[PDB]
DNA sequence: CCCATCGTAT
DNA sequence: ATACGATGGG
């Protein structure tokens, strides 16, 4: 396996993103591409990545791969990359090791990795198709705010979609708190903007601490897609590049 | 942020999704 | 009724930086005129006075005068979610145990708006006087936050001696000894750096440096600040706020 | 009588002593005619640094007798944090006082500030520097060899340098795995200033401790070019310039 | 990010290599 | 060269 | 749980 990534930045900001929520995790790597699913530390929420071989440079993958990867190692090895250098992965079918190899831009200087890979036991979970009641799109920036702001009222915040826009609320000691984000009626901000794709209306209530956990993938994506039903797993998906996304998946109420 | 802990009356995502 | 629309948010929100770290909570004193506060230090060594004249704000209504009793550290973490370019508004009902503090956006695309709890607070409203003052520096903000930071390093009291050429401040300790001599400006284009001194009789002062680099938490709102001083009385440190009132600290040299 | 030395360009004394101070507790500083130098060992006596900043760098320099002034580097240090940047620092002391003194003339001309640090008795011990041959020297960017010893800090505890006619490599291990960093040799690219050049008499293969690389690399701000020196069995030579006034010399054994 | 690592057992000091 | 973000120690 | 210094961006 050998997948030559041009905007090695990529590979740096998932792992980012993901290293707050799991420990270590199961790469399943295949002539489609990179994909990886699991649930964090707490059996609460669950990511999946998935990164497709079209947006690689080399792609190549001779056999399935399922490569266990210690997320907190891979990432103080991925810190030592350059933001603008050229990342690549290869991994030689045998042995229990992934080597990540990153050229830096005046084409003299050459780092390589070789980190030792893990044998998981990977429970497989299957994620339904499901229609959903509603579907916000909006700056991962302002989601990422709301999140930030409400921790602070308190513990819990009650998305509440409408069909003119979508609020969030959080009360506690201190008091209370009302977030209202108005649809955008198109050409404004420039792409920073609200859309809603609402069916039925929902009120669900979901933990901050994970939110807030999720928005570490904010880098990735200018746009964060937020979609809900009742008592039906909230799905957070950032969208990475023309490549792939990474999703959350968190239980409400 | 305020260090936040997670409710009580979380339900596990086992509930909802399995192989 | 009280309502109060500030186009210039960042205001409120820099006022509350200022005064939390030196105040738990606090009696705002609402009226016609506008917003007054005053309070002691936790530790009852120093006194702040913050004064919002009402010609300062967009919308300003106040029916009769209220006296809502505020934790200020609740009410600066609200206004930590206000965006600096937000438009904030304040509004509270008679009879009532609640502020509420919306914050609009720029793009009038989100809304913010956030109920706190008040408290019920008597204060016996000290009676600050008009005083004539030995010397009144007129120095950069910054400058002043700089030395009241720089000294604190050396010990924890500082000299201030005012003289017909200059200020000085000095402190001592473990390190060894420090003197940082600030002369008048004789040029000074500019408010924004010049060194001005009005000096009636010289004045030698000594003062504690934590209470001062508390007070230069507020050098966002002005990029100036005047100390005024007196053989035995209460230095005053003073920041202007724009168009709208200023903040007054006093504390009781050592 | 006296000793004072007018710095105009202030920020090179404030980095100096970052580059000393998580290395040297207490020093003596050889004040003399031909300048200020200090020639210390580290609190653990591992590795040994030279400072040497000569007369001719500085503006105002006056000695009038040999000082050897015990200093406290922790309080020097303190002390000149205190000092702007863009500060026109001075450092005056009479042969009848225990103490030296900072004197700080900001840019804007109207502040000074002065400090007084009371000296010490530093029982030294000046160590002998002989002359040496080198089968390496490499020359490259002082912020490249800083993020390398910063990077395989990570990996480990130890940091093998290879030194080639092709290129020098930088190697290191541990728990997480194994880490090898290429630096190639520059024909060229803007122009000198971002080069790696490489003196090669003899090949070497050298295995240095990174805590005390990385201590060394505290000193980058004052150079935008290092110099490694290197042969079997004989202490690292880690060097900064000291812009045509001196320069700093840190000195590291290898592995035997 | 800097890891400050513990000193090798195997240091020597730069007092075996020079001297007074 | 000043302002904005990060990380630890009390 | 809150303060105060350390690091990086413009």
């Amino acid at each position: 396996f050998e997948a030559r990534l041009v905007q090695g930045s990529i590979l740096k900001k998932v792992l980012e993103a993901l290293k707050d929520l799991i420990n270590e995790a199961c790469w399943d790597i295949s002539s489609s591409g990179v994909n990886l699913q699991s649930m964090d530390s707490s059996h609460v929420s669950l990511v999946q990545l998935t990164l497709r071989s079209e947006g690689f440079d080399t792609y190549r993958c001779d056999r399935n791969l399922a490569m266990g990867v210690n997320l907190t190692s891979m990432s103080k090895i991925l810190k030592c990359a350059g933001n603008e250098d050229i990342i690549t992965l290869r991994a030689e079918d045998n042995a229990d090791t992934l080597a990540l190899v990153f050229e830096a831009p005046n084409q003299e200087k050459v780092s390589d990795y070789e980190m030792k890979l893990m044998d998981l036991d990977v429970e497989q979970l299957g994620i339904p198709e499901q229609e959903y009641s509603c579907v916000v799109k909006m700056p991962s920036g302002e989601f990422a705010r709301i999140c930030r702001d409400l921790s602070h009222i308190g513990d819990a915040v009650v998305i509440s979609c409408a069909k003119d826009g979508v609020k969030f609320s959080a009360s506690g000691e201190l008091g209370n708190g009302n977030i209202k984000l108005s649809q955008t009626s198109n050409v404004d901000k420039e792409e920073e903007a609200v859309t809603i794709e609402m069916n039925e209306p929902v009120q669900l209530t979901f933990a901050l601490r994970y939110l807030n956990f999720f928005t570490k993938a904010t880098p990735l994506s200018s746009t964060v897609t937020l979609s809900m039903s009742a008592d039906v797993p909230l799905v957070v998906e950032y969208k990475i590049a023309d490549m792939g996304h990474l999703k959350y998946y968190l239980a409400p109420k | 942020v305020c260090v936040r802990p997670t409710p009580k009356w979380q339900k596990g995502i086992g509930e909802f999704f399995r192989l």
